[PDB]
RNA sequence: GAUGGGGAAGCUCCGUUUCAAAGGCCUGAUUUUAUGCAGGCCACCAUCGAAAGGGAAUCCGGUUAAGAUUCCGGAACCUGG
RNA sequence: GCUUGUGACGGCCCGUGAAAAUCCACAGGAAGGAAUAGUUUUCAUGCCAGGUCGUACUGAUAACCGCAGCAGGUCUCCAAG
RNA sequence: UUGACAUUGUGAAGAGACAUAGUUUCUUUACUUAUUCAAUGAAGCGGAGCUGGAAUUCAUUUUCCACGUUCUAGCAUUCAAGGUCCCAUUCGGGGCUGAUCCGGGUU
């Protein structure tokens, strides 16, 4: 028969099949584990005079943190390592590259009573 | 005749943007694309020397039909035929006593550049075919010619592909024949002789003829009506 | 400002008549005289040289 | 020695355009079908102000032929164009003010700007505010049109070349004093970095031909030849003749 | 300042939409079923470059030895779902 | 009155005094849509969420640069009688 | 900057030799495919045909032009409505025509 018939000037690369891929060997043989585990995200009680009024006063818990470590992965680490319910977390970089975070319960949670149940005090 | 109505369009310069149409003509075609059709025109607008260009006298289809016809009946071994026909000989030979002959004497179409041309030196080409289609034209070039000194018909044919086929590969620069069962000797003169009067005859007189020179037809039509006009004026 | 358009109900952005956000209302009544005049000569134009190629 | 100051100029740091408030590139709408077969009806929307030019510039919007869309060009404002004037586009155009149309295709006398050098090529001659050319011939076969340009020469160029009617806007820009050095500052403020000028005459010789000597004087011939290299090229370059031109001008 | 490219023995130089087959959205098709293809568009062609340019949206009171339009209290507002 | 903000004007130019992101509107009418019940999330109200880095202080006759706790240098806001 | 050689190919008139047969060499001027310059989201190029018509017919056309837009700071988009033929009539959808043929040389 005859001709193609394009309505348009341009010519355009033609929309061709992109193959998936079938590795015939593994990528690194064995998964990392989880790299930020709770107890990693969580490194220490920060337990100085003006923290431990935080627990007092404000019902705040205030952790030496992850530098890795994002405002979820604290909310989150703190309520499985500790059956917490947490309001909102605030976070600063100490000046040392340490990283403090200032976690608030919720008013279920007594934040001075959760602290000797840690230990610390 | 319903609330239907005719409102026919009109679309002359500055009104009614005009309608989709056929540009297949203007398409921005790729460079490779490009290339290969220029490449055509270039060689056709050159004055194309007569050692070439004996060339683009292709075999006509019908007397090609009747050529592929013939060189199918002559196909080489296929795959499995080779291993059927060894255990066929390797069986009736090392125990039956075969003299290496439990097996009957091949008639296939030979092949291959350099094994065709020695075959043709050696005056054992009975009817040799040539691709037009060669891109190093040079590796076929000299077969006309060569043919031609050694009394061997020669056939210029459409499809290097088309001789591929015939001999299971994908392409073929050449394609020949030697030997032929007595039941096709007859069909073959008769090809031959079609085949020589259309080349190996036309050989000398078309040696002297050059090719090429050929205008595109926007510098043709302004050539036929410059000469139309100022001679019949 | 123009990203407070998007906080903002419909009413605030247009008015009712045609071209509502857009024209300015004496430009409307211009673009309709102008529409309704150039559409009505434009039949004049065909008919009057409709009979220039009756009689010519 | 030094690298004078021509010279450098030619590496373009701080010689090139002052180019940020410009408004575009004057041009006529490229050759396309209706322009070179019939004609193509366009409003002039607007006439502005290009920094650093002398002529105003015509912002004219037409209709697309091929696609539903308005596609603007930027003309130059010949003088008279007006906000909504029709401007029409084409082989076959009435001659009025405003209008573009092929050089073969107006009579002798006409009086067009922005005139193609070759065909298509968006606007060449005559677009500096106050000129224009003025057709002073046909050869209709080869369709050639004489032509005559501002600086006086008389070229010949295709039929099918592009101008438009009338003269550019703007005239009489250069009749009055910029009475002060201000006024020339702020002028190429906005176009490049051309000015002031220190005489190479005031300059030591590392820094000009001119340079250097107990008095301030040239020294040799000013007059510079068109072989000469560069470096050398400063004065009065490949000068045919010199002195206070006295007599009338205007080629015969 | 990458890129198809073009220079250069070469470190590298040039070009930035540049003589390049340059790319992605809406939803329909599915009721093996997940995303292959059936439409139609867009030919826009990297990116870096402003803690004084452009720019979604917060306030007052209280509070520290040292922090606050960021904490506390009360009262809002924007954006996405 | 003073500082600042803003308005409607007026003077000036051979100077006529950025760009993009982003947001809205209109033109358009593709389509989808109710009587035994539909369309509506640019109206009200209600639900969830909002990460990453900076945030101390000095800013100068001592926290900056001038070998220094140097009579030098170093951008700017607020401004009582 | 000037010359020669190479990139360098195709015609025609005009000069030049074995000493007034065409191989060859130049001067003049044509050709387009090398080479060069520009333009464009390579859009309408070239040739022919339709219909009109200036044209005067020296047998019937020998030709040449044309061959959708100009009072107005509107409007022009859904492969187009119309027309025609199909799917087996659904709601949808297609072909042709509208928009003349031919050569794929983007100009
Ligand atoms: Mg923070
Ligand atoms: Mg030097
Ligand atoms: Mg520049
Ligand atoms: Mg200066
Ligand atoms: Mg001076
Ligand atoms: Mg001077
Ligand atoms: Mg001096
Ligand atoms: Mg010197
Ligand atoms: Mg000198
Ligand atoms: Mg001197
Ligand atoms: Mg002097
Ligand atoms: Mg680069
Ligand atoms: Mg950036
Ligand atoms: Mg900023
Ligand atoms: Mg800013
Ligand atoms: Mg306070
Ligand atoms: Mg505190
Ligand atoms: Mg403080
Ligand atoms: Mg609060
Ligand atoms: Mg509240
Ligand atoms: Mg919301
Ligand atoms: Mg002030
Ligand atoms: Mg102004
Ligand atoms: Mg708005
Ligand atoms: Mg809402
Ligand atoms: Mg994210
Ligand atoms: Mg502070
Ligand atoms: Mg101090
Ligand atoms: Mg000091
Ligand atoms: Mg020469
Ligand atoms: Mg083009």
């Amino acid at each position: 028969k005859a001709l193609k018939v394009r309505t348009s000037a341009t010519f355009r690369l033609p929309k061709t099949l992109k193959l998936a891929r079938a590795p015939k060997y593994a990528s690194k043989a064995v998964p990392h584990y989880n790299r930020l585990d709770s107890y990693k995200v969580i490194e220490q009680p920060i337990t100085s005079e003006t923290a431990m009024k935080k627990v007092e006063d404000g019902n705040i818990l205030v952790f030496q943190v992850s530098m890795k470590a994002n405002k979820y992965q604290i909310k989150k680490a703190v309520k499985e390592l500790y059956e917490v319910d947490v309001l909102k977390v605030n976070t600063l970089v100490r000046p040392n590259g340490t990283k403090k975070a200032y976690v608030r319960l919720t008013a279920d949670y007594d934040a001075l009573d959760i602290a000797n149940r840690i230990g610390y005090i | 005749n319903p609330l239907t109505h005719s409102t026919p369009k009109n679309f002359g310069i500055g009104q009614a943007v005009q309608p989709k149409r056929n540009l297949s003509r203007y398409v921005k075609w790729p460079e490779y694309v490009r290339v290969q059709r220029q490449k055509k025109i270039l060689s056709i607008r050159l004055k194309v020397p007569p050692t070439i260009a004996q060339f683009q006298y292709t075999l006509d289809r019908n007397t090609a039909a009747e050529t592929f016809k013939l060189f199918n009946k002559y196909r080489p071994e296929t795959a499995a035929e080779k291993k059927e026909r060894l255990t066929k000989e390797a069986a009736a030979v090392a125990e039956g006593k075969s003299k290496q002959d439990a097996s009957p004497k091949p008639y296939a179409v030979k092949y291959g550049l350099n094994h065709v041309v020695a075959l043709i030196e050696n005056k054992k080409a009975k009817l040799v075919l040539i691709a037009n289609d060669v891109d190093p034209i040079e590796l076929v070039v000299f077969l006309p010619a060569l043919c031609k000194k050694m009394g061997v018909p020669y056939a210029i044919v459409k499809g290097k592909a088309r001789l591929g086929t015939l001999v299971n590969q994908k392409t073929s620069a050449v394609a020949a024949l030697t030997e032929v069962r007595a039941e096709d000797e007859a069909a073959l003169a008769k090809l031959v002789s079609t085949i020589d009067a259309n080349f190996a005859d036309k050989y000398d007189e078309v040696k002297k003829h050059w090719g090429g020179g050929i205008l595109g037809n926007k510098a043709q039509a302004k050539m036929d009506k410059r000469a139309k006009n100022s001679d019949s004026a | 400002r123009p990203r407070q358009y998007a906080t903002v109900s419909k009413t605030h952005k247009t008015v009712s008549r045609a071209y509502g956000g857009s024209r300015c209302a004496n430009c409307v009544k211009e673009r309709i005289i102008r529409a309704f005049l150039i559409e009505e000569q434009k039949i004049v134009k065909k008919v009057v040289k409709e009979q220039t190629e009756a009689a010519k | 020695g030094r690298v004078i100051r021509n010279q450098r100029k030619g590496a373009g740091s701080i010689f090139t355009s002052h180019t940020r408030l410009r408004q575009g590139a004057a041009k006529l709408r490229t050759l396309d079908y209706a322009e070179r077969h019939g004609y193509i009806r366009g409003i002039v929307k607007q006439i502005v102000h290009d920094s650093g030019r002398g002529a105003p510039l015509a912002k004219v919007v037409f209709r697309d032929p091929y696609k539903y869309r308005l596609r603007e060009e930027i003309f130059i404002a010949n003088e008279g164009v007006h906000t909504g004037q029709f401007i029409y586009a084409g082989k076959k155009a009435s001659l009025n003010v405003g209008n573009v149309l092929p050089l073969g295709s107006v009579p002798e006398g006409t009086i067009v700007s922005n005139v193609e050098e070759k065909p298509g090529d968006r606007g060449a001659l005559a677009r500096a505010s106050g000129n224009y050319v003025i057709i002073i011939g046909h050869n209709p076969d080869e369709n050639k049109t004489r032509v005559r340009l501002p600086s006086g020469a008389k070229k010949v160029i295709s039929s099918d070349a592009r101008g438009v009617i009338g003269v550019i806007a703007g005239g009489g820009r250069v009749d009055k004093p910029l009475l002060k050095a201000g006024r020339a500052f702020h002028k190429y403020r906005l176009k490049r970095n051309s000015w002031p000028k220190t005489r190479g005459v005031a300059m030591n010789p590392v820094d000009h031909p001119h340079g250097g000597g107990n008095h301030q004087h040239i020294g040799k011939a000013s007059t510079i030849s068109r072989g000469a290299v560069s470096g050398q090229k400063a004065g009065l370059i490949a000068a045919r003749r010199t002195g206070l031109l006295r007599g009338s001008q205007k080629t015969q």
